[PDB]
């Protein structure tokens, strides 16, 4: 087992992150989400930047989906604000901004994401399969 | 049960001559037809019954029948559908179909009883109102219009 | 026949759909739709669930997958979740990653728990579930709770008196005592003596910040009846009872 | 009869021979009977309640918007998923979401005096949290970034922002008899029926 | 000629239409006046507004653009049937034929895995319905394709699953030929329609004098291709509201901005175009190869993505004569500040780009504490929420002398979820307090019980005939009336059934 | 505290209505009630 | 007199629907106040209001005045589990023990 840096994690193939309670497991999901939106981490980064509607997050409770949806909304907002101010008072955003190359284009993608946040993909499983079937029906052999 | 019963009757309708001009419904070209006109007639200051039905009764023989019509003060728009409007001899007309009458078949429709039912269902005020509408619409459309 | 559907039936039908020969087309669409997936609270996982996520993302390039879970926390077995399938996934994943520090609670609470689970070896009695000590953060270092002046230790175990105890006696007494302790914190909370303090900052203890965790319903009612007897208004958040029964 | 025979007539005129199970028609007709809507009284003059309809925009002095909770609006109907249009859009494509997003702009442009926007903050039942729709979110963002209250004319961008956004947002209470409603001020309730309750003037 | 009327607000445009009717009067009295609307409410409004000015309004035809355009093919071209040969309905019943025949065609295989599994035919019908719906959409918005698949060619650069759609389409054209029903349809027709008006005498018979497009902000490009070529004959007026007075649309190619540098003449004063001429083209606005970037107001950029494409269409018409009447709004209230900032297309958001900007807050606009123009209200339940709305409506009426409840609207995501609550609070209001209301778009339920009971009657062959379920059929007083079971006697059939041990299905056979 | 509810002064709203002639005959409350049909009836005993 | 007032209530019931009636009854009887005076009655009052709010939702879909009393009993028998008929939190005014 290796210790984790949110910004060092390669996002390729399957990856398991394990840690005890209160360790900020939920808290990290935000950071990886942003990272995914911007395509950051370099070597550890995903091949190409992704669109809010292409990111799947699956959580345990309907309430948790609401909360996490909100937190991701806020964090995208704040990070955008920072990208326009080029400085920030929070350490994680500060490291992200050190990694980011062009801050302007970054702010543009962020804005677009922020708009897309309505249809942003967050579900539970029982809320996921629900959608997915009704999405692609033939394959699934559904009405 | 109807089709052979209807197709005869309709012909009797379309073939009936009308008014004094003796017009047959059959004679009307689609150029002179206007079917089912919807109109909106604005009424500006509140329209009070008694301030009207006196004007009605005064010039109207038909409004002698039954009490003065009673409706609460109203200000607003008025709606209606002309069944049919057509012009013959350069002269317009206003046509409205009515059906009803559960009880009867024969002469229970006469010059008298028609005028009776008109006064019973208050089609009086109705036709007067349309005539107002058609009037304003012609005054609008026809250059140099005269009632 | 009715063309209806249900919760278990949803998951089941997606699993079956993938399972079928045609389903491989299906999977291809999803790998297009979501070329990443981050599953949270994965320590609770079903055989079906893992069969799905694997069959979709276990292979092909350019798709990621992120499983997030603490196997210590999987309590939902009754609902059909299974730890063993989690341990299976843990087996078939080459990479592991660990987060070091607890950010949630006081520096006292960390050391308390660590002490309590270090008492034996292999506390969780699954060789595959080792306990490890965790370290509090620096943001929390100043956290303290004060009740009538001097700080109250982070954890207080209330030991019953007497020799043999049946479940009923225990449920009466302990609920009652909990209530008595709760109203004391409150009365000291309205006078501003007892405080939740991060460093110099504080706030009195409102009946909001207290939570009482119980295993089952009857238990919870047992708590409330005594706790409202002391004129403390209380809610039960898991209550599934319907209005019409009142 | 009219609807039923309309269905079957649709069938015959299409030249469909095979025997048909009843369960096919029974569930067509169900769809056919509720399809109708009654808009008649729209502009009669009684204050107007109605859903947001595309391409209907009528200038008004006062526009109210309810149920802006996130995820309820905009409204979502996915494309069929084997649709080719949704794959490669051209200019004039219409998609329900963009329709709603544009409506919320229309209604803004249309209100000539008072705009009124409401959403459920907290589920009354569990006191869970709820959220505003992303549109309302963008709007309150724009307001708060473009204006400042006259109280602090030098404070800060973000601080004056959250300040304003606090001034524009009203949190109405959970119960009608909550006496906060009746404390004399700007927002005060016209319902006198709950007043003696709020005053707590009743005898046990 | 095709005239285009741009405006800030509708009340201008409606009045312009009034002026157009006023100056010029159709010769024939009975020729109705064509005004296109996309809804009923818009129509009803237009009437109520005209009739107030003229003193009456009647004979004004209010079709849908699709229905109208269809009506018009019949007039320009012979042989066309009055209703077309392809419908969102009939095409269903035809596909429900073709598909079984076409299974295992080596192409439709993907379908063959879907259907052949099993059915009472339910699935086949669902699929039929949806396919029909698409082909209709394609007809309107993508006729070139159906021209392709009608041939048997395929379209390059087109998503997968085409392959099983096209041959189904061809099979539909051919099959509906075999039934002999009229070949003509909206896709192949509109092209020859445009072409026959292209070279024609300016006076084809049967076409109406002048036509209006009022309040419709979305038309498929095909209809504009059509109406443009129509403009050579009949005078058409586009009444179009757009918030921004400048050009907030996109740019095709840097060679396409030249054509879009033309000007919009203003009836009120003088011709006008967008600001900063060619410099705003380079700028940051029209950037890369993509459309407009900054788009000025951040709101408009995000929300207006529809009117974007549409206003981009309208400016693409060659013969179109565009003129612009925009009524400036004077910023006072918060609301007017917003509607303004949208109108002149400026960004009033203070970013805090740099710290010297970021400290002082006064360069925002000041906001009076008294303004109710834009207000946000957080409630707990739908009930409580509507109930607050009521109070604020009253307060708004009391605060201004002329406000007619006619002037107030209340809009909802889904009206049926909020109907009962509205009907509750507006209904219970006491006299002095009580104000009238009308709910539109409620699902229209004229008779609940007969419909439901009847559907359950179609459900018999399945039905298990549970006692309570049979009695619910007696609940409906008509179905009892047929069987002359009075309501008083029906109290007995409640106990007897209970007491006599009637529970399970009807017969031994069942 | 003391507390009170405000009370509207002006009428909630006057009469502005869009009606047909049907919204005119309406119904009569009082001695005379207006209906299309005639209340008086005569039985026929011829058979 | 009592018989009379209820007879007016039936009128409100038929014309204006349900919730208006129960409103009128609550005002006239002063119950909504007298419960809040009574200890614990706050909860009881929440239940009453809640039930009324449901009698609207089922009140519209059913046309009859009488079939509604039909309906309410049937739900008194089977409470089910279902979400909306689940009890609302009693009061958010006072901070509460979240058990
Ligand atoms: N990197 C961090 N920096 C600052 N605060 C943090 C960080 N990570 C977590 N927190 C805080 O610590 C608490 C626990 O975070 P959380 O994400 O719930 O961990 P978790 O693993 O999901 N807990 P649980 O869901 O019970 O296992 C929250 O109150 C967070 O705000
Ligand atoms: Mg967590």
């Amino acid at each position: 087992a290796e210790t984790l840096d949110p910004l060092r994690l390669p996002l390729q193939g399957e990856r398991l992150i394990e840690a005890s309670a209160g360790t900020g497991k939920t808290f990290t999901i935000a950071a990886l989400y942003l990272r995914l939106l911007l395509g950051l981490g370099g070597s550890a980064a995903f091949p190409r930047p992704l669109t809010v509607e292409e990111l799947l997050v699956v959580t345990f409770t309907e309430a948790a989906t609401a909360e996490l949806r909100g937190r991701i909304r806020s964090n995208i907002h704040e990070l955008r604000i920072a990208c326009l101010r080029e400085t920030t008072d929070n350490p994680l955003y500060e490291r992200l901004l050190e990694e980011i190359d062009d801050k302007a284009q970054a702010a543009q993608w962020l804005l677009l994401a922020e708009r897309q946040m309505d249809e942003a993909a967050v579900f539970t499983i029982h809320g996921f399969c629900q959608r997915m079937l009704n999405l692609n029906a033939f394959e699934s052999g559904m009405l | 049960q109807w089709e052979p019963v209807l197709t005869e009757w309709i012909t009797a309708v379309l073939q009936a001559p009308l008014n004094e001009t003796g017009v047959s419904l059959s004679q009307l070209s689609a150029r002179n037809k206007q079917v089912e006109m919807e109109f909106y007639l604005p009424i500006s200051e509140p329209l009070i019954a008694s301030q009207l039905d006196t004007l009605i009764r005064q010039f109207d023989p038909l409004s002698a029948g039954c009490p003065p019509l009673e409706f609460m003060q109203v200000r607003g728009m008025l709606k209606g559908f002309i069944d049919l409007v057509f012009r013959h001899e350069g002269r317009y007309y206003l046509l409205a179909y009515k059906s009803n009458w559960l009880g009867e078949d024969s002469s229970a429709y006469t010059q008298q009883a028609m005028a009776a039912a008109m006064q019973a269902h208050r089609y009086d005020l109705q036709y007067q109102l349309y005539t107002l509408a058609l009037h304003r619409y012609l005054r609008h459309r026809i250059a140099d219009y005269d009632y | 026949r009715r063309g209806e559907l249900g919760f278990d039936d949803m998951l089941s039908r997606l699993d079956s759909a993938l399972r079928s020969e045609s389903g491989e087309v299906l999977a291809a669409a999803i790998r297009t739709r979501f070329p990443v997936a981050m599953i949270d609270e994965f320590q609770d996982t079903d055989p079906q669930q893992y069969r799905i996520f694997r069959r979709i993302w276990h292979h092909q390039p350019e798709t990621a997958l992120l499983l997030i879970g603490d196997p210590k926390q999987a309590i939902y077995a009754f609902r059909g979740a299974d730890i063993f399938t989690y341990m299976k996934a843990r087996s078939e994943v080459h990479a592991h990653y660990t987060l070091d520090t607890n950010w949630r609670s006081a520096p006292g609470m960390v050391n308390s728990v660590n002490k309590l689970f270090s008492q034996t070896d292999d506390a969780f009695m699954f060789r595959e579930i080792p306990f490890i000590p965790v370290k509090s953060a620096g943001k929390n270092q100043a956290l303290r709770f004060v009740f009538k002046g001097e700080t109250q230790p982070a954890m207080k175990m209330w030991l019953m008196e007497g020799e043999s105890c049946g479940v009923g006696d225990y449920q009466s007494t302990m609920a009652q005592v909990c209530a008595a302790q709760i109203r004391d914190w409150l009365q000291a909370g309205q006078r501003g003596e007892a405080l939740l303090m991060n460093g110099d900052d504080a706030r009195p203890v409102r009946a909001s910040d207290i939570s009482v965790l119980v295993r089952s319903r009857q238990e919870a009612a047992q708590v409330r009846d005594a706790l409202t007897l002391l004129e403390i208004p209380s809610v039960y958040l898991s209550n599934r009872d319907s209005v019409f029964e009142t | 009869e009219q609807q039923w025979q309309a269905i079957i007539a649709e069938g015959l005129g299409a030249q469909y021979g095979d025997a048909v199970p009843l369960s096919l028609l029974r569930d067509e007709l169900a769809q056919r009977l509720d399809q109708e809507r009654i808009s008649q009284r729209f502009l009669a003059g009684p204050v107007n309640i109605c859903t947001l309809m595309p391409m209907r925009s009528i200038p008004f002095k006062v526009v109210c918007l309810l149920g802006m909770n996130d995820g309820v609006y905009p409204r979502q109907l996915a494309p069929l998923g084997f649709d080719l249009m949704s794959q490669k859009p051209k200019r004039g494509d219409r998609s329900r979401r963009d329709d709603d997003r544009y409506l919320f702009l229309e209604a803004l442009i249309s209100a000539q005096q008072k705009l009124y926007i409401s959403y459920i903050g907290r589920s009354i039942q569990d006191n869970s949290e709820r959220f505003p729709s992303v549109l309302v979110q963008e709007l309150i963002d724009y307001i708060g970034q473009s204006h400042y209250l006259p109280g602090d004319e030098a404070l800060n961008c973000d601080e004056s922002e959250a300040r304003v956004k606090a001034h524009l947002t009203c949190l109405h209470t959970r119960m009608p008899f909550d006496p906060q409603n009746y404390q004399p001020g700007e927002r005060q309730s016209y319902a006198r029926e709950w007043l003696p309750a709020a005053s707590q003037a009743g005898k046990a | 000629m095709l005239r285009v009327y741009h405006s800030n607000r509708l009340d201008v445009l409606e009045a312009l239409m009034e002026f157009i009717v006023e100056r010029e009067r159709l010769d024939d009295p009975f020729e109705p006046e064509m005004i296109l609307v996309q809804s009923t409410g818009m129509a009803q409004w237009l009437q109520m507004t005209l009739s107030q000015k003229f003193g009456i309004a009647a004979n004004i035809d209010f079709p849908l653009p699709a229905s109208f355009i269809w009506d018009m093919f019949v007039r320009v071209l012979p042989e066309i049937p009055k209703e077309s040969a392809f419908n969102k309905q009939s095409m269903s019943w035809k596909l429900m034929t073709l598909l079984p025949q076409l299974l295992e065609r080596e192409d439709f295989t993907l379908l063959r895995h879907y259907l052949t599994d099993d059915s009472d035919k339910r699935k086949l019908f669902q699929l039929s319905s949806k396919a029909a719906d698409l082909f209709d959409q394609y007809l309107v918005y993508r006729p070139d394709w159906l021209a392709q698949w009608e041939t048997g060619h395929l379209v390059e650069g087109l998503g997968e699953a085409q392959a099983w759609q096209a041959p189904l389409w061809k099979a539909l054209v051919e099959y509906t030929h075999q039934l002999g029903q009229p070949r003509w349809h909206r896709a192949n027709l509109y092209q020859r329609f445009i072409e026959t008006l292209e070279s024609a005498t300016t006076c084809p018979p049967g076409l109406p004098s002048r036509v209006f497009i009022c309040g419709i902000s979305a038309l498929p490009p095909v209809y504009l291709q059509a109406l443009q070529a129509l403009g050579k004959h009949i005078e058409i007026h586009l009444l179009f509201t757009n918030p921004c007075r400048y050009y907030w649309g996109d740019i095709k190619d840097p060679a396409y901005l030249a054509k879009l540098l033309t000007r919009q003449r203003r009836h009120s004063f003088e011709d006008r175009e967008l600001p900063l001429f060619r410099d705003s083209e380079n700028a940051g606005q029209l950037f890369n190869s993509d459309g407009e970037q900054d788009v000025g107001n951040p709101l408009l950029a995000s929300w207006g993505k529809l009117g974007r494409d549409y206003i981009y269409l309208l400016s693409d018409l060659e013969s179109s004569q565009e003129l612009d009447a925009f009524v400036d709004v004077t910023p006072d209230n918060l609301l007017h500040n917003i509607q303004s900032d949208i109108l002149e297309l400026e960004n009033r958001a203070v970013a805090g780009v740099n710290i010297e900007e970021f400290s002082r807050s006064d360069n925002k606009r000041p906001l009076d504490p008294l303004d109710s123009s834009i207000t946000f209200h957080v409630c707990h339940s739908p009930q409580r929420e509507v109930e607050v709305l009521h109070d604020r409506l009253l307060a708004m009426l009391e605060e201004d002398p002329t406000l007619t409840p006619r002037d107030i609207i209340v809009m909802v995501a889904d009206i049926d979820s909020y109907s009962p609550f509205i009907q509750a609070v507006f209904g219970s209001a006491p006299a002095d307090r009580y104000l009238p209301y009308a709910i539109s778009d409620r699902r229209a339920r004229q008779s609940h019980p007969v419909l439901e009971a009847f559907i359950s009657l179609l459900s018999l062959p399945d039905s298990r005939f549970v006692s309570e379920d049979v009695l619910a059929l007696l609940d409906v007083p008509v179905l009892a009336a047929r069987f002359d079971i009075t309501e008083e006697g029906l109290r007995y059939l409640r106990q007897w059934v209970n007491e006599s041990g009637i529970r399970w299905g009807i017969d031994d056979d069942n | 505290a003391e507390l009170n509810a405000k009370t509207l002064q002006r009428l909630p709203g006057d009469n502005w209505r869009v009606t047909s002639y049907s919204g005119l005959q309406q119904r009569x409350x009082x001695x005379x009630x207006x209906x299309x049909x005639x209340x008086x009836x005569x039985x026929x005993x011829x058979x | 007199v009592v018989v009379e007032e209820f007879d007016g209530y039936r009128q409100i019931w038929r014309k204006r629907g349900v919730m208006p009636m129960l409103r009128a009854l609550m005002s006239a009887r002063n119950i909504a106040e007298n419960l809040l005076a009574t200890a614990g009655g706050e909860r009881r009052l929440t239940d009453i209001l809640h039930i009324s709010e449901l009698l609207q939702e089922a009140g519209t879909q059913l046309e009859s005045e009488h079939a509604l009393v039909r309906w309410l009993s049937q739900h008194i028998l089977e409470p089910d589990s279902n979400a909306s008929s689940q009890q609302m939190r009693l009061e958010s005014d006072k901070h509460l023990v979240q058990i």
